[PDB]
DNA sequence: ACTCTCGATG
RNA sequence: AUCGAGAG
């Protein structure tokens, strides 16, 4: 099998999903990635201190890998992370980031409706989060005006991967507005504690998935966070030297639309992100969508040892509870078989 | 291909008949039953190995090589 | 193949051995036939390889067993194969002892005609 | 009278070879005159590589309309030519 | 619900509604690879 | 002895069509692995394994066989360890084997650790949904 | 099927030229009112005017084509009933042979143009092998 | 590929004995036999033969197996016949008629032209 | 014979009945790189070239390719090619093994150049197959 | 696989030549003639699984 | 080792770092000899 | 099919469609199969060696141009005019190893 | 919106 | 990786 740990065995109970917290994300890595070269630097057979760095993981078929060795086979994945020069949505989430903005007006960050009113009495006391929020949404999204901060709130509509603002709203003014909506404003609509909250929706910081979730025979995965990183850099260069107004922007919009696609690539958006051999590139989001995904093909059902498969054939001469297995595949297939003092003799004669 | 040696039903022997079954057919003129009967066919078995045979080995050695 | 198929003398067989049952590596002239096959193109016509192009090699030692069958009436046998212009066949046939239950090679007979009961006065057909 | 039948074989076509190769090297004929156009306005050495190995990724591919992949000829126009029968 | 049809939104909302699943749905001990409580797994064997 | 009812008996044309035994015959006891999933290859040239479909799956379930479909899914699949923080519980376990060195960097925790056995393809899906922003926590409690 | 053949396509040009100088008036020069029983002729999806007495018209390509003057492979649809002519020169088209059935049979009924002397000569050259199936088009 | 020897139908394996007498836990005074290397040539030779004797209640063989060139005897006779003895009065008789057939096969061969 | 299978008499067939001829073509070619790195074709023997197969490599001769007439089984060798990328084992295998379900004689070998001057072999092996319980008629 | 008795537990019998012969009489669960139909067949790896299959 | 020309009846013997093309041909289609060691056919 | 597009619909294509602002595009000229192989030596192709050496069976076109050129080739279907087995003889397709 | 088997081309 | 053909 694998090896001795001094851990105890336990089995999985519970499971308690959430988001990524950027605290926890840049708390959890092991490993900053500044440079977007691969492995090779200047003629090399190594691993630059960028992404892919031999604190994720080493990939040559080692003994040595982060200090706690353990080879390749036994080490699971150690994440990395990398910061973004300017916060950027989370795509799978661009919908209901774009429906709080309107359960909570600008600026402020409060509910438009309180047990003051008498239907926001009846739609804060369903348990469920899903119809809870869904029953609130829809009776705050037509509140214009308003705690106090009486401001106009504005009409919100999705265009690209920005939103709009009518009397456009930039991501660290929404990572502004979700940062205040305090937690008791959370309960009502959703959202919890320390698991997920609003302002974690929103990417400041990004998580690096380690060598063995994008291998090298490069991965896809692996030119898409470069192409990431690339934009980073080429933002941050922008930014640090000379700042045009319209020209950065345009950088900007360029990282959050890489970090988009790196999750999804099926949009709505008509630009499929190509790459350099003309494919549309694999996402996270295509590798977990059956029926050839992850769940659906790898985990719902899978591949097999200890299997057969051959011509079938009728014979009148066995049982209905028999098989008629060809020698070879007897010969191919194999059952482990305990050493008793009951078949002791029978398997020293089958060796 | 070439015809082919023995019957594969009963397991006469069809492959020295070949020739003389062609000449049957165009020395003396005759159709292919009466030429089948004469070869000593009489089991239709044997006599569909020569009549429904094709003999590819001619075109075979048209190449050079 | 069509060399296995061809029909050779097996008078004196059962003074012949099988190969299996010799005390002898591979084979010998107490238990198998040797006989060579050695053919060419010459004429510029197609030259014919026949059955009676096959020569024994091995010592029969008076045992009529080995020869051929050609019950062809020009006296030519099987027809085995056909060369072209240049086109060669060399090889060597080692004869054994068999049983058509191994192989239908070694069948003596071909059909069997066989009828009980013309008149079906058994009934043990229902017509 | 009633609605067209848009089954009918009489109002359909076939593109053979013809028209396939018509379109094909209408394209990589057309981009070999802009590039030959592009070297033109940069000042005999003509790309003969275009046509060439367009046509023969075409065919050899089965993806009709050289390296693009929003084709939606990509259904396998040019097939390996089946032989294991004659009828086949 | 992941393991049918929308597969990846559901895992989405269900990230930022902060669920909590109780493993103790067929497709889940599929996915934990643990033997799930069905038939013979539907109960515990102790000893006395 | 005869046959009571006679028999349609006369040549007809048959024909060898490509599919034989011999070219479809199949069999795998522990053979190579894919990297990505670590599940059996695809493919008898490739000497691979059969996937256990679904619909395979809802079989063993209607049976009943529970401890089968587990063995199917692991010892005959892809069966990984993986170790386990007791506080955030993710994979983020800096499990130094041989000097029983479980660290954990984010929570401090040295003592607290736990050790899980799940299909390699599962902690892949765990892996690239901490990569895409979301925390499949995994408690070992009720 | 075995003796479907695809269109390989002509020009249309002599065909309408043809048309232009055999009585078929101009689209431009159409009056409705004052002959609504005229034919409008279509080429190739095109409507290049009307033409009355449109019998004469039809009987003459058909004789063009049968004679070999106008391509074989170009459709011709005479549509009584709806008053209109589609010619079609269009490439792709399906088509396939059939042998002409005409009433010019003087001591008989409506029988068919080939006979048992062309059938002779084809096995005629068969044997042979001067009168082939283009003889039999032509 | 799987398929196995030819001389499997004719040849006898390591250890393999040509009979088998088995005694017959169903009916007293009974026996099953097994041929192997064997078919329907000898089993139904033998079988009717064994009905001819009239001291022999029952008789009957069968091939379990196509694949497998083998078969089973069960045989039955009367109180004071041991079975084996029918086996071979059987067999003697068979071998008994087959000389006088070739004798007379011969004989008669012995009077023909062409 | 019951629900769509048939019984075929096994002596017609020891006669030839519905046999076959299986040809089947393997084509490997000589790479090239720009400073004049080129893979060759060679029969490698186990300390100068790294990896190798599990098969046997002797039926292979001193061009790295097999004698047509030679029989093959198994996971054998048919074209010998490596790739070099002092030192001990200063080879890579890049060697072809027959089919791992397959078995036969070799045919007929081809060594041809390509057009842009590649050393490129095609072996083309040879199987007679014999109607088993299974073929599909 | 659309019922359970497309997933059954058989005895083993080892036979020559290249097929997975069955008997007629369970055609009619897995729905399968001979005219080229392909089988599978999975092995347990312990005790307790092959108590499953035999019992279950 | 040897080798044999494909349109024409020749018998080059050329080994290694020869290659093509043929012996008074012009083509480059070389096809490779026969084995010396015999092999044996059971004559089924 | 392709009978068509070689003797008509190739001149059209390139004539019809094509003039730069000058270099005028004149005639069209389709030669036999031929192969430029690395040893510099031009020569005539045919489908067996074609198939055998992994060559494409293609022929040149060649274009007058104003104010001649090798601009690309073109796959030859086989049995068609820019064919040799179109004018060949049964004898004639034994020789070249190609099935009658 | 089920399992297989080959081929091709990047 | 994609595409094409095929097997129940
Ligand atoms: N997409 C698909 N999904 C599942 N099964 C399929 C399939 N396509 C084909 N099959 C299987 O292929 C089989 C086709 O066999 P058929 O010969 O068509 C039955 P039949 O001959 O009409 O019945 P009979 O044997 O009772 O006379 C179907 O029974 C089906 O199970
Ligand atoms: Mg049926
Ligand atoms: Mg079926
Ligand atoms: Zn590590
Ligand atoms: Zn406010
Ligand atoms: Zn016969
Ligand atoms: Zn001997
Ligand atoms: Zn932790
Ligand atoms: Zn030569």
């Amino acid at each position: 099998g694998q090896q001795y740990s001094s851990a105890p065995l336990r089995t999985v109970k519970e499971v308690q999903f959430g988001l990524f917290s950027p605290e926890e994300v840049r708390a959890i890595s092991v490993a900053k990635i500044r440079f977007p070269e691969t492995m090779d630097e200047t003629q090399t057979r190594a691993k630059i201190g960028g992404l892919n760095d031999p604190r994720l993981g080493s990939i040559d078929r080692n003994l040595k890998c982060q200090t706690c060795q353990e080879g390749m086979n036994e080490c699971p994945g150690h994440f990395g992370h990398i910061d973004l020069a300017k916060p950027v949505f989370h795509v799978g989430f661009i919908a209901k980031i774009k429906k709080v903005c309107e359960c909570v007006c600008m600026h402020c960050g409060k509910l438009l409706l309180d047990e003051h009113n008498e239907l926001m009495r009846q739609a804060l006391a369903i348990k469920d989060s899903k119809k809870r929020f869904a029953a609130i949404w829809t009776l705050c999204k037509t509140k214009m005006v308003c705690g106090g901060c009486g401001n106009t709130q504005p009409t919100i509509r999705k265009d690209g991967l920005k939103l709009v603002g009518s009397w456009v709203l930039s991501t660290e003014e929404i990572l502004n507005i979700f940062k205040h909506i305090s937690v008791k404003d959370f309960t009502s609509l959703g959202f919890n504690e320390v698991f997920s909250r609003p302002e974690w929706m929103i990417l400041t910081c990004l998580p690096v998935p380690p060598p063995p979730v994008r291998p090298s025979i490069e991965d896809d995965l692996t030119f898409k966070l470069a192409d990431i990183l690339k934009a980073n850099i080429s933002l941050e260069t922008l930014e640090h030297n000379g700042a045009p107004h319209h020209a950065i922007e345009e950088a900007e919009s360029l990282l959050q639309f890489h970090v988009a696609t790196y999750m999804d690539n099926d949009i709505a958006g008509q630009p499929q992100a190509l790459q350099k051999s003309g494919r549309p590139v694999k996402s996270i989001r295509a590798r977990l969508k059956g029926k050839e995904g992850r769940i659906r093909g790898n985990l719902m059902g899978k591949r097999v040892d200890f299997s057969a498969r051959t011509v079938i054939s009728g014979d009148p001469n066995l049982e209905l509870d028999q098989v008629g297995v060809p020698k070879s595949i007897a010969k191919t297939l194999t059952y482990p078989e305990v050493v008793t003092p009951y078949n002791i003799d029978r398997l020293t004669q089958l060796v | 291909m070439i015809v082919p040696v023995r019957c594969f039903s009963c397991g006469k022997v069809v492959g020295d008949k070949w020739e003389s079954y062609l000449n049957l057919l165009q020395e003396d003129e005759l159709d292919e039953g009466t030429a089948l009967s004469r070869l000593g066919l009489k089991r239709y078995c044997c006599r569909r190995m020569i009549l429904t045979h094709v003999d590819l080995i001619e075109k075979f050695l048209r190449y050079n090589p | 193949h069509r060399l296995g198929l061809i029909p050779l003398q097996s008078m004196d067989i059962e003074q012949l051995e099988y190969s299996r049952d010799c005390f002898c590596e591979d084979h010998c002239d107490k238990c198998s036939v040797v006989l060579t096959l050695q053919a060419f193109g010459e004429s510029e016509s197609t030259t014919n390889v026949y059955s009676k192009d096959l020569v024994i090699v091995s010592n029969l030692m008076g045992r009529n067993i080995g020869h051929p069958i050609i019950q062809d009436k020009e006296g030519n046998g099987v027809l085995i194969c056909k060369l072209r212009k240049g086109q060669e066949l060399k090889l060597t046939c080692v004869a054994k002892k068999g049983i058509a239950k191994e192989h239908a090679k070694w069948g003596p007979a071909a059909a069997i005609e066989f009828e009980y009961d013309p008149w079906n006065k058994l009934k043990h057909t229902d017509y | 009278k009633d609605q067209d039948d848009r089954d009918h074989f009489g109002k359909k076509r076939l593109d053979l070879a013809g028209p396939l190769l018509a379109q094909l090297f209408k394209t990589l004929f057309k981009k070999l005159t802009k590039d030959i156009f592009r070297y033109m306005q940069r000042t005999l050495a003509i790309n003969a590589k275009t046509i060439t190995s367009g046509l023969k990724y075409a065919l050899a591919t089965g993806n009709w309309g050289e390296q693009k992949k929003a084709m939606s000829s990509r259904a396998g126009v040019s097939q390996v030519l089946n032989r294991y029968t004659y009828s086949s | 619900r992941c393991s049918f049809e929308e597969t990846v939104e559901i895992l989405f909302e269900a990230g930022a509604s902060a669920e909590l699943d109780d493993c103790r749905g067929v497709s889940e001990n599929v996915i934990l690879g643990q033997m799930a409580p069905i038939g013979t797994g539907a109960f515990d064997v102790m000893i006395d | 002895k005869k046959l009571m009812a006679q028999i349609f008996f006369g040549p007809t044309y048959y024909q060898r069509l490509r599919h034989m035994v011999d070219d479809k015959i199949h069999a795998r006891a522990r053979g190579p692995m894919q990297v990505l999933t670590r599940q059996p290859v695809e493919g008898r040239s490739r000497d691979g394994g059969l996937r256990f479909g679904e619909m395979e799956r809802d079989c063993m379930i209607a049976h009943g066989a529970a401890s089968f479909l587990k063995e199917r899914l692991m010892e005959a699949s892809d069966a990984f360890r993986v170790h386990i923080c007791g506080i955030c519980g993710l994979m983020t376990v800096i499990a130094k084997l041989n000097h029983n060195q479980f660290e954990c960097k984010g929570c401090d925790n040295k003592i607290d650790i736990y050790q899980i056995h799940i299909p390699y393809a599962a902690k892949l899906l765990f892996q690239e949904l901490m990569a895409m922003n979301i925390t499949p926590r995994l408690y070992t409690d009720r | 099927s075995l003796m479907s053949c695809i269109s390989v396509g002509t020009d249309p040009m002599p065909i309408i030229t043809f048309l232009s100088e055999w009585g078929m008036e101009p689209l431009e020069d159409y009056v409705p009112h004052q002959s609504p029983d005229a034919t409008r002729v279509f080429v190739n999806g095109v409507w290049h005017g009307v033409h009355r007495n449109p019998a004469r018209l039809m009987e003459t390509l058909r004789t063009l084509r049968r004679k070999g003057d106008i391509n074989p492979e170009v459709s011709m649809i005479r549509d009584i009933r709806e008053k209109e002519l589609k010619i079609f020169t269009d490439a792709g088209r399906v088509y396939r042979p059939l042998f002409i059935v005409e009433d010019d049979e003087s001591l008989g009924h409506k029988e068919l143009k080939v006979r048992k002397g062309h059938i002779a000569k084809l096995m005629a050259t068969e044997y042979q092998d001067e009168y082939t199936w283009s003889s039999l088009l032509n | 590929m799987n398929a196995p020897d030819r001389f499997e139908l004719f040849l006898l394996g390591e250890g393999e004995s040509k009979l088998k007498i088995d005694p017959d836990t169903k009916a007293p005074n009974a026996v099953v036999i097994t041929f192997e290397k064997e078919d329907h040539t000898l089993g139904n030779l033998i079988r009717a033969e064994l009905l001819n004797d009239r001291k022999v209640l029952f008789a009957a063989y069968k091939v379990e197996h196509p694949f497998f060139a083998r078969f089973k005897l069960r045989i039955q006779t009367t109180e004071g016949y041991d079975p084996k003895d029918a086996l071979k009065n059987a067999c003697n008789s068979i071998i008994n008629k087959l000389g006088a057939l070739k004798t007379n096969f011969e004989t008669e061969w012995n009077l023909q032209t062409l | 014979n019951q629900e769509d299978s048939m019984i075929m008499n096994q002596s017609s067939i020891d006669r030839g009945l519905f046999r076959s001829l299986f040809f089947r073509s393997y084509m490997d070619q000589e790479k090239k790189y720009g400073m004049s790195i080129t893979e060759t074709f060679e029969k490698p023997q186990r300390t100068n070239t790294l990896r190798m197969k599990h098969g046997t490599y002797d039926k292979l001769d001193d061009d790295g390719l097999i004698a047509p007439g030679v029989r093959v089984s198994g996971e054998d060798v048919i074209i010998g090619k490596t790739t070099p990328i002092t030192a001990y084992h200063s080879k890579r295998d890049a060697s072809t093994p027959l089919r791992s379900t397959e078995n036969g004689i070799v045919d007929q070998v081809l060594v041809t150049t390509n057009q842009d001057g590649l050393k490129f072999v095609k072996v083309r092996v040879r199987t007679t197959k014999i109607p088993q319980i299974g073929d599909k008629f | 696989s659309l019922h359970k008795m497309s997933m059954m537990a058989h005895r083993v019998k080892v036979i020559p030549y290249s097929t997975f012969r069955l008997n007629l009489s369970v055609t009619s669960p897995y729905n399968a003639d001979f005219d080229g139909d392909e089988m599978n067949l999975h092995v347990p790896q312990s005790e307790e699984t092959r108590a499953e299959l035999s019992q279950l | 080792l040897k080798y044999i020309c494909a349109e024409c009846s020749s018998k080059l013997s050329l080994s290694r770092t020869d290659a093509v093309r043929c012996k008074d041909c012009g083509h480059r289609i070389l096809l490779k000899a026969r084995t010396k060691r015999l092999v044996q056919f059971e004559a089924r | 099919s392709f009978n068509q597009f070689v003797d008509y619909t190739l001149q059209d294509i390139i004539c019809e469609d094509s003039t730069l602002i000058e270099i005028s595009f004149g005639k069209i000229y389709v030669t036999k199969p031929m192969v430029n192989e690395s040893d510099g030596v031009t020569h005539a192709l045919y489908p067996q060696e074609a198939r055998l050496r992994n060559l494409t069976y293609s022929s040149g076109l060649f274009v007058d141009v104003k104010k001649k050129v090798f601009i690309g080739r073109l796959p030859i279907m086989l049995r068609s005019k820019n064919c040799y087995l179109s004018e060949a003889t049964e004898s004639d397709l034994y020789k070249l190893k190609e099935c009658p």
